[PDB]
Order: C-alpha cells, then structure tokens, then sequence
RNA sequence: GGGAUAAGUGCUGAAAGCAUCUAAGCAUGAAGCCCCCCUCAAGAUGAGAUUUCCCAUUCCGCAAGGAAGUAAGAUCCCUGA
RNA sequence: UUGGCACCUCGAUGUCGGCUCAUCGCAUCCUGGGGCUGUAGUCGGUCCCAAGGGUUGGGCUGUUCGCCCAUUAAAGCGGUACGCGAGCUGGGUUCAGAACGUCGUGAGACAGUUCGGUCCCUAUCCGUCGCGGGCGCAGGAAAUUUGAGAGGAGCUGUCCUU
C-alpha cells in the first residue's frame, strides 16, 4: 500500500527508511506500506 | 580622456585543465578571462579576449546528485517538443556542449556573447590541434 | 547490405507457379560501376559511390570526366553512395549488376517520388472536406489554425504546399526474377517514383 | 576604473576591497579613481603605490 | 556490538596482500578476489590477522566501518570453503538438468528456461529436484541464484518453481 | 533489436554483532527515455568532409590596391516534360 | 461548475452548441509493467509507475449533458477567450412581425412556450506552409557526402498450437 501516514500495525513490522521514503516492511505482506 | 583601447590589443591563448574541478567554479573563471577581467587595458566594448582552450572535457566532476538530477532542456519551436537530457548522458555522449552552453550562459549576451564565445574552444582530453599558437598554461585561482 | 540503383520502366502482371497474379515493376538498374570507395581511414565512414546510365561526352564536364579516371570508363550520370556494404569484395572498376539478387531476397527500395505540383490541404495531408451543402461556404479548406492566447500558429499546422518531390523508401519488397540477359529486375508491388526516374534497389533491414 | 584597478591589483596579488583600504591607511591618499587607474597607463607607477598599500597590510 | 572490531584469521593458505590503493587482493587455493575499498579504510595486517583501523567516528564512517572487514570475511573464507546455495524445485511438470553449461529448466512455461553461469561459477545438477550453484563471491553466487528464483517465483497456494533450501512460503487456502 | 532508467523485484552487507534492496557495491525491469526504421539537413557564421577540374594572365597605382580580357565551368535565348 | 468583487474593455473584447484542425496537462478508459488481494485457473477490486499511440456509427432533442440501439482492446476527463465566425453553419437565446397561457384597468410584460427573421472585409505586419533572388563559407568550379539538429512513425483484435 501507499499512504502518507506509514505506521507499523503489529509488532512484527520493521520501519526501514529506504531511498528517502519511510517504508515499513513486515512478515505479513498486507503490512507493505510506503509514503511515495 | 581616460584611456580606451581600440584595435591595438594583443590576444594570448591559454589552457584550463578541468580534471578535478567543478563546472561551476571555473566557468566564472574562464568567462572573466574570455571577457577580459584581468587585462588592465579593459574597455568593455572592444573584444578584449585573451582566450582559452579547454582540455580534459571528458573529466569534469560536479558535486551533489547533479549527474542525474540536473537536466538540460533544448526545446524546439514545435509544440511540446522539448528534448531534455540528464548530465550523465551529456558527460558520456558529448560534453563539448556541456561547457559551451555554460560559458554562453556566463557572458553578456548580444554581439559580444557571440564574439566572446567565438574565442572559446573546447577539446576532449587531452588532444587539441593548437600546436601552432602555443597556449601558456593558466593554472587556476580557486 | 547489397544495393544497386537504376531507372524503372513500368508495371506488369507476372503469374508464377500457381494461379497467382503478381504486380511487378521493371527496373533497368544494370550495370553499376564502382567509381570511388569511400573509406573510414580517410573520411570517417564507409561507403561506395556507384554510377549508372552513361551519357555522351557533350553532357559531361572536365571536373567529372576526370572523376571516372579511377574506374577508367565512360562518364556516367547518376551517382549515389551506399552505406555500407560488407567490406569489401569490391574494387574501383568492377561492374556491379543484377546477379546478386534472387527470388527470395527481401529488399527495401528508395526513389524520388512523382511530383504532383502545388496541391491543397485535402490532397497534401489527407485532411477532410467540410460540408458541401446546408448553406456552408467552408469546404475544401484547412480551417482553424490554433487557439487565441498563444497568438500564433504552432509550427507544424498543415497547409497547402508543393506535394511530392521527396525521396521515399518503400520496404520489404520481393525481387521476383533476375534477368542478366536483358538487364532487368522484377519487383513485387508498387515502387515509388514516376516513369523513368532513378531508383535505388537496396537489400532490406531484416528481420 | 574599479575594474581597471582589480585588473592591476590582482597582478600584484591584492583585491580592490582590500586595496582601497590600503590606500586609505598607508597614505591618506585622495587619488582620483580615474587617476589611480591611469597609474596603469604608466605601470609600474601603480605597483609602487600598491607597494605602499601592502606595508600597512601587515 | 561492533563488527569491524572483530578479527579475521588466516591460518592457511588464503594469502592476502596490501595492493594499493586499496585493492586488497585475496589469493588461495580456490582463486583470487579483488574488492576495491574506499580510501578512508586503513587496513592493518598483523601476524595472520586482518583488521580495520577506522579513520574517525562519523555515521559515514561507522556504516563503512563494519562492511570493509566483513567483505573480506566473505572473501577470505570463500577461498577456503567456497560458497554454495540450495535450490528446491517443487512442482509436477518441473524438472532440471544441465546441457553444456546452460541450466535447462523445464518449468511449466511452454519453452524451457536456460541460465548461463559466469566465469568462476559452477551450477551443479545434483538430481531432478535440487539445483546447487557453487562459487566464491556471495554477491555473485546468491545473485545468480536470485536470477534463478525469478524463473517461477513461489505461488502461495502450491509453492512452485525455484525455492531456496530451506525456506518457508506463506500458505493460502485457495478454494 | 541494443543501451541506460520508473514502480518493482533483489544478491551482499553494516551502521543498529542478528536482521536490514542502500548507506559504499553489483544487478533485472515498462507500449515510457535515447538510438536503431524513414524523412529533412553545413546559412551548423562552429558555413564540415572527400573526388576531380581550371590555373596561377594583361594593364595602371613605386606600394596597399584597382580595373580590362580569360580558362574550369555556368547564364541569357530556344524545343520542351 | 453555481458563485462573490467590479480591477482590462459599453468611440463595440461576438455570446450556446455542432463541422473542421488540433495541441497540452495528466488526477488514466485501454494497451506495457508491477504490489496487495476477501487473487484456486477465468474475469475482477484496489494502489502504483507510464503520455508513446488509440481513443466509434447512430435515435432523440438547438442542445453540452443525458438515456437507449449495436459494436468495441476501450468508447477517459480537463485547459487552451466554457479552443476555433477577418475558417463555416444560426438550430436556441435576445431586434422589429405573429400567436397562446398568465399578469396589468391599459400601453404592454415574462430565464413560460411557439412559426418566420440581410452573419460584411481585395491580408499591412508577426506568424504558419511551399517556392525563389542576392550574399557568405579566405581563388573560382562540378559531384557525393558526414550529421550537431529538426521532424514522421509509436495503436492493436482475433485465430491455431503449445
């Protein structure tokens, strides 16, 4: 997904700032977010 | 009645090596020489150019992201027919248009920004056929 | 890429091998003479000038009389390059002719089109006529130039002009036969250029 | 002529922003700026004034 | 809780030079590896001990501190052990062999898939199921096997195509 | 078809011992971009190129220069497409 | 878009909509490529990049819009003086004629309706699209060129196999 309020949902989600974009990466692939 | 020269001016060929230099801080150091901001017989309308042959046109660095984020724009007179291009395409394919566009952006435009620009040459490093004029090496002021 | 050049004559129908019917051109293009070998050791690029359809000496000049001295033949009207053949198998003075081609060689063909003269906006660009009735006076004409705010005509707005006279490549043809007995090509389809104009018969860019 | 001072003051390694401080101190020189220029027509008369500048630049 | 202050041991026989600047050229039985390092990193080579002597303490340097050691820790122990990966074909009309040195995969596309390895890379064919790449550079070997997994990426319903050994595919119950 | 790219997808790996597509390093990837295909085009005053030609006159102006006749070629004029 | 304000124009800036000719912006209808799927394949929803190209023939009404007929890969929006009347058509609004309802005591009135109702211009300049004459290109000439740069093309549907 893509949204300006990128947050982890469950505690299995890491928040990794790639490429100037605060991306959240997790196990479950419905957590997959980005502001961009 | 101060002095103002006319057709008694002697022109002296130079060489600037752009190797570990930015774009960018030497254009404003080649423009002032092409326009003649160092000869004391400086009368602004009389083509005072001791002029520069640039060597190592293939070697120019420029800081920041600006190989890929600085982009040229050469729009035609046809509608929406601009052909833009990044600096990395211009550093590889032909930088002879990189520096000559830079100096042409420096100079006062008109009929001197042609005549100051007819003085400049750019050669890709380091070969240039100007043996028969012997340019002294202008190291830069920085 | 092989390529010869020459006049054409006209159109025919030649059926072959089936009940077919083939639209066939007739080309006079034999034989070419290699007059000058453009070399990348001197000029940067690789080409071969070919001359065709020799003329009598009243029509040829001393700058051009001496130009055929390297091939040592008569003066010759129609000269063009060809970038750029497999290097080389040619010598300056070797009479290139029809023998290369065959029934199956896919071939692009270039030539200077039939000039029709000064023609208007429908015929020159395929533009469409307005209404021919209903009181309308606007017919046969190109109509609206552009908007109002830029206050000018954008470059490229189609208009009347002189139609024709360009050089047109027409691709992917099929050379039908080879007639080195009569100096005659045979190409499927329509080939641009008016009657008896000059036509360069290349080999194509495939596939 | 302010350009025609820097085109001579930089031959001797100074800047107009510093040179016209030098003439204001070493000397109270009220030299005409066309004529501290002219001091170029007959160089190195200007440099010997630029020599007078550097002594109070230290 | 650092990496570049750990030590690299070379007993035998993976010999490492200080070929300036700074082209640290590993040798050994398997081959030779030449990683070029940026000039802030000042490698101090003790008695059989490769190290890292950092220039200073910035976030530029710290992020470059642990890497230049742990590139070599991949390199030096790669000219003794080598490196290899394990691919695990799961599927029905899916099989594997090599021919010449191309890797012929009859993945369920209507044409077979061939993967040409590079020099110093040995993609073994152990059996019909598994495929093993073997080489020296981890940024090459795993990257070649990443060029293999994208032939048939594992669908979540039936985990198909190329698949690393071992690996857990998230499973859906398609109905 | 070739070459670099978008969103992706990554292989390595740190800072933050693991992890982590990135921060150094290497990829792949679009009818997008740049060429390849076709057309114009050195008035591109930065006027490019190679081939082959005609020659290096006659007079004035001591000179700088200016005329008159002429080669290579072309033009007017004519039959036309 | 309906608006507010009255700041260019009331010694005139032609107003709706069609026909031509387009360009451009993408906030995308397709087509190319992907994350997620409450994605088993099939066909989708949704979010991403992407303007290169395509973006229909009617019936009705002046209609833009709208509905419906049948196709389609789809039948995108939107700006450009709600593009475009010194390029066209006037079908409506809003000239006089003429009626009908309504209102007024009456002349007449009405964004309530209806039938009829002179759409002028030899292109000066800049533009645009073709054609020429000079001159220059360190001597005059004839051929063939190179390509810095400029455009054009850029769409896809089926079917059969696998």
């Amino acid at each position: 997904k893509v949204r300006p309020s990128v947050k982890p949902i469950c505690e299995k989600c890491k928040v990794i700032r790639r490429k100037g974009k605060v991306m959240v990466i997790c196990e479950n692939p419905k957590h997959k977010q980005k502001q961009g | 009645t101060p002095m103002a020269n006319a057709s008694t001016i002697e022109r002296k060929w130079l060489v600037v090596d752009a190797a570990g230099k930015t774009l960018g801080r030497l254009s404003s150091e080649v423009a002032a020489i092409l326009r003649g901001k160092h000869k004391p017989t400086y009368t602004p309308h009389v083509d005072t150019g001791d002029h520069v042959i640039i060597i190592n046109a293939e070697k120019i660095e420029l800081t920041g992201k600006k190989l890929t984020d600085k982009i040229y724009y050469r729009h035609t007179q046809h509608p929406g027919g601009l052909k833009s291009r990044t600096a990395l395409e211009m550093r590889t394919n032909y930088p002879e248009k990189m520096l000559e566009l830079a100096i042409k952006g420096m100079l006062p435009k008109g009929s001197l920004g042609r005549q100051m620009f007819k003085k400049l040459n750019v050669y890709r490093g380091s070969e240039h056929p100007h043996e028969a004029q012997k340019p002294e090496v202008y190291e830069l002021r920085g | 890429t092989k390529g010869i050049l020459g006049r054409k004559i006209g159109m025919t129908q030649v059926f072959a091998e089936n009940g077919d019917l083939i639209p066939v051109t007739v080309i006079e293009a034999a034989p070419n003479v290699v007059l000058q070998k453009k070399t990348a050791e001197n000029d940067g690029y690789e080409a071969i000038q070919l001359g065709f359809d020799d003329k009598r000496e009243k029509l040829s000049n001393k700058p051009e009389k001496g130009h055929v001295a390297k091939a040592e033949t008569a003066p010759k009207r129609f000269v063009k390059e060809l970038r750029g053949v497999e290097m080389d198998a040619y010598e300056v003075g070797q009479e290139v002719k029809v023998e290369i081609f065959s029934a199956g060689e896919i071939v692009d063909v270039t030539g200077v089109s039939k000039g029709k003269g000064f023609q208007g906006a429908i015929k020159r660009h395929g533009q469409s006529r307005g209404p021919m009735s209903h009181g309308s006076r606007y017919h046969r004409r190109p109509g609206s130039m552009g908007p109002v705010d830029p206050n000018r005509v954008f470059k490229g707005k189609l208009l009347p002009g002189r139609m024709g006279g360009e050089q047109i490549t027409v691709q992917n043809l099929e050379i039908v036969k080879v007639d080195a007995e009569r100096n005659l090509l045979l190409i499927k389809g329509n080939v641009p250029g008016a009657k008896k104009s000059l036509i360069t018969v290349k080999s194509a860019v495939k596939s | 002529w302010i350009t025609r001072i820097n085109a001579a003051a930089r031959m001797n390694g100074l800047s107009y922003s510093r040179l016209m401080h030098g003439l204001k101190l070493s000397g109270i020189e009220v030299n005409r700026k066309m004529l501290a220029d002219l001091a170029v027509n007959d160089l190195t008369a200007f440099n010997q004034l630029a020599d007078a500048a550097k002594a109070q630049l230290n | 809780s650092r990496v570049g202050k750990k030590l690299l041991e070379i007993p035998s026989d993976v010999t490492v030079t200080l070929n300036d600047n700074n082209t640290v050229a590993v040798k050994g039985p398997k081959g030779e590896l030449t990683r070029t390092f940026h000039p802030d990193m000042e490698i101090k080579v003790e008695d059989n001990v490769l190290t890292v002597a950092r220039p200073s303490d910035q976030k530029e340097h710290r992020a470059l501190h642990g890497t230049t050691r742990s590139l070599l820790g991949n390199m030096v122990e790669g000219v003794s052990k080598g490196f290899e990966r394990g691919l695990e074909l799961v599927g029905v009309g899916y099989r594997a062999s090599k021919s010449g040195n191309k890797l012929v995969l009859n993945v369920g596309y209507s044409h077979p898939v061939e993967i040409v390895p590079e020099e110093g890379i040995e993609i073994e064919v152990p059996s019909q199921t598994k495929v093993v790449v073997k080489g020296t550079d981890k940024e090459r070997v795993g990257a070649i096997a990443a060029n293999i997994r994208a032939v048939r990426s594992p669908e979540p319903y039936k985990g198909k195509g190329i698949r690393y050994e071992g690996e857990v595919v998230r499973r859906k119950e398609g109905k």
